[PDB]
């Protein structure tokens, strides 16, 4: 239901490791610790973020 | 009398619909402060030309029952000219419209320095002026006649009455579709193409949702103008060149297509209403 997903990260920021890999195993689709994703589901919906 | 007042009821129902939206449009836009934009000069213009087009509604009402057209020449001459406006000016705001798009987009720094609503009125005054040297040859040959029946109004074309006639016919088709829609198509085809791959526009999540919702509305705008124009251009180049003969369908389907071109003005004050939500606090609040 996700039109892409952006960045993805272990925030705690431990890192994160975007769609590219910068600021230091991809898909393509049309101690406790939690990770965070960023994405919107259409072209015209606006971003936001999602916690796992 | 059913069918009869069944179209005058269509008549009145659709003139006082698209005076009643533009009116509103009008209205909230130069009313209120913050709809102050540069895509808002725009959509002005554009229901500018609409209530244009609606308010010669009531006339062909009156001609219709009559049979004969009982306003004189000057006023005969006014409608023939707007109707050209009507199509010529609703088809060459749109075209701007999304070149404007296509500037604020994939653009961002150049169209921070120019999308000022100065350059706006200066960009609609130059398409009027455009449009009308085209539009104004329309009423220096327009004239009500004395047929055998009822006086009508008609296109009288000067010297020969054969070549005039098709050079108007070619001109306004090629025109009024191939340069505004394939310029439409190019300019949605590369701000897609952005908007696809890219995160963010303007660096803010605020400002990336209000620049997509203007594209997709300006979008749903120009597909509805394309799917509501199409038909009768298309027909009446066939009328011109295919000779089709007499027929009792075609002649129903012939007017059809040209109430489907009236009735594109009305739909888009409703569009507005629902498309963009300060159009719709506005509308509600006024
Ligand atoms: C080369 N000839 C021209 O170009 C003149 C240009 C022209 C001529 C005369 C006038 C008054 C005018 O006003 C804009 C334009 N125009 C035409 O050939 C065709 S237009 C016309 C014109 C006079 C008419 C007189 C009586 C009845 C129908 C007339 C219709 C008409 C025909 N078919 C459909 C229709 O739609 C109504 C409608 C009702 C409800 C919802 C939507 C639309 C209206
Ligand atoms: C917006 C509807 C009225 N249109 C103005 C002129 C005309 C027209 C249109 C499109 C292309 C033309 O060459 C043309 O001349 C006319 C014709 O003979 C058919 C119906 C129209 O009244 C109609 C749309």
């Amino acid at each position: 239901t996700i039109f892409r997903l952006y960045d993805m990260g272990w925030y705690r920021l431990v890192a994160s490791i975007t769609s590219g890999g910068s600021t230091k195993t991809i898909s393509r689709d049309n101690a406790v610790y939690y990770c965070n994703a960023e994405y919107r589901t259409g072209i015209w919906e606006e971003l936001l973020d999602g916690w796992g | 009398m059913v069918t009869a007042i069944t179209i005058m009821a269509l008549y009145s129902i659709v003139c006082v619909v698209g005076l009643f939206g533009n009116f509103l449009v009008m209205y909230v836009i130069v009313r209120y402060t913050k709809m102050k934009t540069a895509t808002n000069i725009y959509i002005f213009n554009l229901a500018l030309a609409d209530a244009l087009a609606t308010s010669t509604l009531p006339f062909q009402s009156v001609n219709y029952l009559m049979g004969t057209w009982p306003f004189g020449n000057i006023l005969c001459k006014i409608v023939i000219s707007i109707d050209y406006y009507n199509m010529f000016t609703s088809i060459f705001t749109l075209c701007t419209m999304s070149v404007d798009r296509y500037i604020a987009v994939c653009h961002p720094v150049k169209a921070l320095d120019f999308r000022t609503p100065r350059n706006a009125k200066i960009v609609n005054v130059c398409n009027w002026i455009l449009s009308s040297a085209i539009g104004l040859p329309v009423m220096f040959m327009a004239t009500t006649k004395y047929r055998q029946g009822s006086i009508d109004c008609t296109l009288t074309f000067s010297h020969p009455t054969w070549y005039w006639e098709n050079l108007l016919k070619i001109c306004v088709f090629i025109f009024a579709f191939i340069m505004p829609v394939l310029i439409i198509t190019v300019c949605y085809g590369l701000m897609i193409l952005r908007l696809k791959s890219v995160r963010l526009l303007s660096g803010s999540r605020e400002k990336d949702r209000n620049l997509r919702r203007i594209t997709r509305m300006v979008l749903v705008v120009v597909a509805v103008f394309i799917v509501c124009w199409t038909p009768i251009h298309i027909y009446v180049i066939i009328k011109a060149l295919i000779t089709i003969p007499e027929t009792t369908f075609q002649t129903v389907s012939w007017h059809f297509c040209i109430a489907l071109g009236y009735t594109n003005s009305c739909l888009n004050p409703v569009l507005y209403a629902f498309l963009d939500e300060n159009f719709k606090r506005c509308f509600r609040e006024f």
